């Protein structure tokens, strides 16, 4: 934990709980996966916390700790660029994870809601111009899923893009309310919007 | 810096089939390399240590082998929970470095492409921009060309494109074309073309539409 939208520059503190091992006697580790799948290594932290190692990288930015007592891994970010940007996993040791992420996104890009147009068997929804991408997106509250088609964002410019579609069986549609429901929870935004005929 | 070139990039192979992925360090790394599992939305798992070193509990159908340049992980026939990523990392140098990865992808029977053309909104007309959509549905040789054509002529620019990874239910993919003009620029031309070319065809599948009837 700790992650979230950062503009360039800020600093942030990810955390790291371990149970079920002794987080003492490891070695751990940090390790992110950038958005085009691409893996690096962060920084190490010895068993003790003595020896630090990080690639240039992030040299002098980042600054690994641990609390051997409360068991807590510590990643403390300064000077954040727009290239560390990525998820953020932490292994013990050949690194061992057992982290399930936490995305960190820098950009000096402003949260912003989205527009839902309705698209109209195969109907559609397009999302435009939302920015913090998290978006859910499901047909008649989730009910009519199968058929469904959800596509990968795409920035355009500052901000996201994206479609999603149904394929329903046509005696079904317009005899039937078929509804595209939006939610955009960085800005508290839900919007129904419904495909309607001609 | 010690560059891990995998490869290939992608490979595609049916349930049962046996593979071999290679791993090429840039320098004698020696022993110290190792193998890592991603499936969609999962953290990686180490597989393998040190080169041959599987770890407990991997089951019997992965082996790896290599020394000094080239390292291979086989799977001994590939199982349905074995489509993934696969990395490999280094550690006797000083930036402790990874592979760009492999996608190990499912082989499956050529499926034709469903297309739709969806023409802008008029809610989003009001705003002043006219998005024209295009979906191509469930075909499996991932590998599609989508052309446009306002009226007649091929259009490259403004045109913006996603696909989605292999579906996990009849493994297919599937993707979005989208042409974005202004209301202006679109109202300007009257018929509006996606042209999909595909494997599963000799000719092009086209949808089109007329902006007046």
């Amino acid at each position: 934990s700790g992650g979230g939208l950062v503009k360039p520059a800020g600093s942030l503190k990810l955390s790291c709980a371990a149970s079920g091992f002794t987080f003492s006697s490891y070695y751990m580790y940090w390790v992110r996966q950038t958005p085009d799948k691409r893996l690096e290594w962060v920084a190490t932290i010895s068993d003790g916390g003595s020896y630090t190692y990080y690639p240039d990288s992030v040299k002098g930015r980042f600054t690994i700790s641990r609390d051997n007592a409360k068991n807590n891994l510590y990643l403390q970010m300064s000077s954040l660029k727009s290239e560390d940007t990525a998820m953020y996993y932490c292994a013990r040791d050949a690194m061992d994870y057992w982290g399930q992420g936490t995305l960190v996104t820098v950009s000096a890009a402003k949260t912003t809601p989205p527009s839902v147009y309705p698209l109209a068997v195969t109907l559609g929804c397009l999302v435009k111009g939302y920015f913090p991408e998290p978006v859910t997106v499901t047909w008649n509250s989730g009910s009519l899923s199968s058929g469904v088609h959800t596509f990968p964002a795409v920035l355009q410019s500052d901000l996201y893009t994206l479609s999603s579609s149904v394929t329903v069986t046509s005696s079904t549609w317009p005899s039937e309310t078929v509804t595209c429901n939006v939610a955009h929870p960085a800005s508290s935004t839900k919007v129904d919007k419904k495909i309607v005929p001609r | 810096d010690i560059v891990l070139t995998q490869s290939p990039a992608t490979l595609s192979v049916t349930p049962g089939e046996s593979v071999s992925l290679s791993c090429r360090a840039s320098q004698s790394i020696s022993n110290n390399l190792h193998w890592y599992q991603q499936k969609s939305h999962e953290s990686p798992r180490l597989l393998i240590k040190y080169a041959s070193q599987s770890i407990s509990g991997i089951p019997s159908r992965f082996s790896g082998s290599g020394s000094g340049t080239d390292f291979t992980l086989s799977i001994n026939s590939v199982e349905t929970e074995d489509f993934g990523m696969y990395y490999c990392q280094q550690s006797n140098s000083w930036p402790l470095t990874f592979g760009a990865g492999t996608k190990l992808e499912l082989k499956r029977a050529d499926a034709a492409p469903t297309v739709s053309i969806f023409p802008p909104s008029s809610e989003q007309l009001t705003s002043g921009g006219a998005s024209v959509v295009c979906f191509l549905n469930n075909f499996y040789p991932k590998d599609i060309n989508v052309k446009w054509k306002i009226d007649g002529s091929e259009r490259q620019n403004g045109v913006l494109n996603s696909w989605t990874d292999q579906d996990s239910k009849d493994s297919t993919y599937s993707m979005s074309s989208t042409l974005t003009l202004t209301k202006d620029e679109y109202e300007r031309h009257n018929s509006y073309t996606c042209e999909a070319t595909h494997k599963t065809s000799t000719s092009p599948i086209v949808k089109s539409f007329n902006r007046n009837e």
